[PDB]
RNA sequence: GAAGACGGUCGAACUUGACUAUCUAGAGGAAGUA
RNA sequence: CUCUCGGCCGAAGCGUUUACUUUGAAAAAA
RNA sequence: UGGUGACUCUAGAUAACCUCGGGCCGAUCGCACGCCGGCGGCGACGACCCAUUCGAACGUCUGCCCUAUCAACUUUCGAUGGUAGUCGCCGUGCCUACCAUGGUGACCACGGGUGACGGGGAAUCAGGGUUCGAUUCCGGAGAGGGAGCCUGAGAAACGGCUACCACAUCCAAGGAAGGCAGCAGGCGCGCAAAUUACCCACUCCCGACCCGGGGAGGUAGUGACGAAAAAUAACAAUACAGGACUCUUUCGAGGCCCUGUAAUUGGAAUGAGUCCACUUUAAAUCCUUUAACGAGGAUCCAUUGGAGGGCAAGUCUGGUGCCAGCAGCCGCGGUAAUUCCAGCUCCAAUAGCGUAUA
RNA sequence: UACCUGGUUGAUCCUGCCAGUAGCAUAUGCUUGUCUCAAAGAUUAAGCCAUGCAUGUCUAAGUACGCACGGCCGGUACAGUGAAACUGCGAAUGGCUCAUUAAAUCAGUUAUGGUUCCUUUGGUCGCUCGUACUUGGAUAACUGUGGUAAUUCU
């Protein structure tokens, strides 16, 4: 309970369909506070639900006090998920990254270019 | 180069876009367009940096590919597209309509027109020719050709544009006593009256313009933009009025700033 | 092409003379007042002195109404005010040319803790510093030559998560609790 | 409408000279070096 | 330092020609 | 008609021409659907020409290091100029034909050298200067050496082609393929220089493109090139045939203040580490934030050079005996070495400090 | 911080260099606890190079008769998503290096009234007096037969 959101620069955007701000964090005693608490103390500060928002890059000050990071709270979940970074989708569990590496997509890309036609499907 | 080249490196942009080092190697380039790419202001660069609308290049990308951003009257798709001095970039979606105009230490400042300003812009006419049966035309310094102007418009005048039609609605004559912002060299964004011309043949022009405090500076033609007709401007004015305040009365405005305000 | 900037810059001069005895012995007698790690900590200070007075040699050569002196030479003036080693009535540009070593060292952090009350010698203060009970209006300094300003001065304090303050007690007085 | 051929041009390179330079195999010796 | 016009002043000439000096504008960022 | 400081400019008028290796004058595609069989609203892709933008290319003026043991050069085979052409994107000896005999030079031409890419800049600096700039920005050049081209708006392109020269690969001996002065990596060369790592998340670029790609670029790794901050202890109580301070003639008395070469006593404070968790990030690491553990010879051990002078600091001690060696220089060393080799002590700079070379 | 010091003589004052002194760059030696930033196969060899990667690209909108998958509802030109291939664009930018090069490159300044310019942006596109309610032949992908020790060969 000794935790406290605080919103500097805030900004309703349009055109992202988003609220965005500055959060400043202060936990005057413990570690730095979870992305996910901050999701639950910010969703009852502005009257919606913790899916919705997406908070990322907080950097605690040195001496221990304070954090600063960056906040969007956005219309809808669609909206969210047409507007956003994949990286920042998939830190919510939705959006999931195909997991080939990018050296096997290289060497296969290059082997294909040696085939015509059908046979570029064929290649392993 | 075997070629037209195609980057643009961070440190060798514009120095009134503001960049600044560490964000990366390159800079947006600027598209081929109305406004030369040491003048003008590329879309993404407008959109993030000076109204904080976008945090990537990606979310410039997103807001622009919806179809949101009117440039002079026009839609404009292209995130490194120039605009320039005097277009009007118009937001419909949060209501907002902007006009790019030099600042007193010669960057575009973020002005906020209303609506009603939004519909026209000045031109300023760079060239005159008569072509193909008895048509004249106009060359404005945006790169529009209008034909059948009015024939007492010549070289150095400024004419006023309806941004829906394109057509010269009127115009004001470059004389002494007209009211000038300068849009080049060191004297960039300060705004005056005319008060003299001397002609050098073979070479360029000198104007002299005298600031509303009685300053004076020179420029030359090229520099001039005739913005009203005596002392009324055709247009809103930024937050200081073209008026270059010396170093020593800046610090003097910033200090009394802190001791009336907190 | 890298994204980065290579601009650095030293912060002390070595002297000309490297064994010159009465300059050795007034850099030790320097050393044991403040209390400073080493010769280099002497020497740092002497640079930026030494900067302050060319600044100020070149404003008093130009012209008395010039823009430059006039405008230079007040931020000068100001800063040298606002980090307590100028006087108030004392802002002319020729009282930079009076200013000594011992004025910035008095305005070390280090120095500032030990004469406001909170340690007992110059080297109780250092390692007060160093880990961590001292703070400056909220925020904990580790740093010894922190430049303390005049407005920034009455605001040094324990440092609430520190033992000496706030005082949750230390790992020395937890395991002697524990033990018995 | 392809191969090809006469001619022209651009022209790397090739051969034989002359001059010049270097790398290497090389008898003989001299003086100084100690 | 002056002559015709355009509004007692400007457009038309400079005054032998330079060097010099002061100014202005033009001079990428780093 | 209009313009420029200036046209053989722009526009106009007339007579024609208009290249089969043809010039423009739309046989193209989507969405919304329609108003009175016709007339349609938004786009997309086109397109001769004009203007603009990004350029490019040719010119103008001034500016460069050393060399005279380089003083005359250029002109046959264009050197300097004139006339007409050819070719070129165009101006021009750019090339050709015919004429003229010019053009440059001790104010350094021509020739040679450069451990020469040019600038912005860098180090040093009283003032003046001297040296460096291969190197992230701009401009040039070149992709083993020369040469020739195709395509195209743009290339004499080399992660395009065709030869020759030099190397070099596969071969069934008929033939076929090549170009790291891109990123890694290897060999060599040397006094001299890092990972055959992860990612398009950032910055931007390209494409038909909100979607794909990018060894550009970002991120880690190695990293004492170099620059910034900054630990290796602090305090109290004892004891000193310490020291100074108040009294005592002096002895000698003090919570008066400082010091120590006290492995004297004492608990207080911490990071280095170990290490959950969060935060960071594309995912991670690092830093920052916090649990728990983590100090007494706090063995959780600071080094590099010196100690005659220059030049801070021992003619203390043993060994050596013109030897071994030291010493930038002057010098030390031959049986008492302030100088070698060691111990002890002391000096300087300190996470840095010697040596070589510019 | 506008600075000197040792060394020629029996002793002196000079000329004069040698040596000392401080920085800065490359190397190298010994030593190295914390943390922030950071150069880095230039110098000799613009020497030689195994292997991997560094340049590709589709929208509602050029061409879909691949059941590749589904899918109308089943006469229903073409529902759709769509590999391949044709077409178009890009590959002349970026990255690297410093060999050549001495009025050359380059810098400042000027000029193109002596040129060309994909693209972007604006103009222009019934201005011409002389089968169209739509023209013609092919060729890939695909199917099938093959050659060569061998290729992004055909």
């Amino acid at each position: 309970d000794t935790v406290t959101i605080r919103t500097r620069k805030f900004m309703t955007n349009r055109l992202l369909q988003r609220k965005q701000m500055v959060i400043d964090v202060l936990h005057p005693g413990k570690a730095t506070v979870p992305k996910t608490e901050i999701r639950e103390k910010l969703a009852k500060m502005y009257k919606t639900t913790p899916d919705v928002i997406f908070v990322f890059g907080f950097r605690t000050h040195f001496g221990g006090g304070k954090t600063t990071g960056f906040g969007m709270i956005y219309d809808s979940l669609d909206y969210a998920k047409k507007n956003e970074p994949k990286h920042r989708l998939a830190r919510h569990g939705l959006y999931e990254k195909k997991k080939t590496s990018r050296k096997q997509r290289k060497e296969r890309k290059n082997r294909m270019k040696k085939v015509r036609g059908t046979a570029k499907a064929n290649v392993g | 180069a075997r070629g037209p080249k195609k980057h643009l490196k961070r440190v060798a942009a514009p120095k009134h876009w503001m960049l600044d080092k560490l964000t990366g190697v390159f800079a947006p380039r600027p598209s081929t367009g109305p406004h030369k790419l040491r003048e003008c202001l590329p879309l993404i660069i407008f959109l993030r940096n000076r109204l904080k609308y976008a945090l990537t290049g990606d979310e410039v990308k997103k807001i622009c590919m919806q179809r949101f951003i009117k440039i002079d009257g026009k839609v404009r798709t292209d995130i490194t597209y120039p605009a320039g001095f005097m277009d009007v970039i118009s937001i419909d979606k949060t209501g907002e309509n902007f006009r790019l105009i030099y600042d007193t230490k010669g960057r575009f400042a973020v002005h906020r027109i209303t609506p009603e300003e939004a519909k026209y812009k000045l031109c300023k006419v760079r060239k005159i020719f008569v072509g193909t049966k008895g048509i004249p035309h106009l060359v404005t310094h945006d790169a529009r050709t209008i034909r059948y102007p009015d024939p007492l418009i010549k070289v150095n005048d400024t004419i006023q544009i309806d941004l829906e039609t394109g057509k010269i609605t009127d115009f004001i004559k470059f004389d002494t006593g007209n009211l000038c912002m300068v849009t080049g060299g060191a004297n960039l964004g300060r705004i005056g009256v005319i008060t003299n011309r001397e002609r050098h043949p073979g070479s360029f022009d000198v104007v002299h313009v005298k600031d509303a405090n009685g300053n004076s500076f020179a420029t030359r033609l090229s520099n001039i933009f005739v913005i009203g007709k005596g002392n009324k401007p055709w247009i809103s004015l930024p937050r200081g009025k073209g008026i270059r305040l010396t170093i020593a009365e800046e610090r003097d405005k910033r200090l009394a700033a802190k001791q009336s305000s907190g | 092409p890298v994204a980065r900037s290579w601009v650095c810059r030293k912060t002390y001069v070595t002297p000309r003379r490297p064994f010159e005895k009465s300059r050795l012995d007034q850099e030790l007698k320097l050393i044991g007042e403040y209390g400073l790690r080493n010769k280099r900590e002497v020497w740092r200070v002497k640079f930026t002195l030494a900067k302050i007075r060319k600044a100020a040699r070149e404003l008093l050569t130009l012209d008395e109404k010039d823009p430059r002196r006039l405008f230079e030479g007040n931020a000068l003036l100001r800063r040298l005010v606002r980090i307590g080693v100028l006087d108030e009535g004392k802002m002319k540009l020729d009282y930079i040319l009076g200013l000594k070593i011992e004025d910035f060292l008095e305005r070390r952090l280090q120095t500032q803790v030990f004469k406001l009350g909170l340690a007992k010698s110059i080297h109780h203060a250092r390692v007060l510093i160093r880990q961590r009970h001292i703070r400056v209006r909220k925020q904990v300094v580790n740093i010894p030559s922190f430049i303390v300003r005049l407005d920034s001065q009455k605001h040094i304090d324990f440092s609430l998560r520190s033992p000496y303050g706030g005082g949750r007690p230390g790992r020395v007085k937890r395991k002697n609790a524990k033990k018995g």
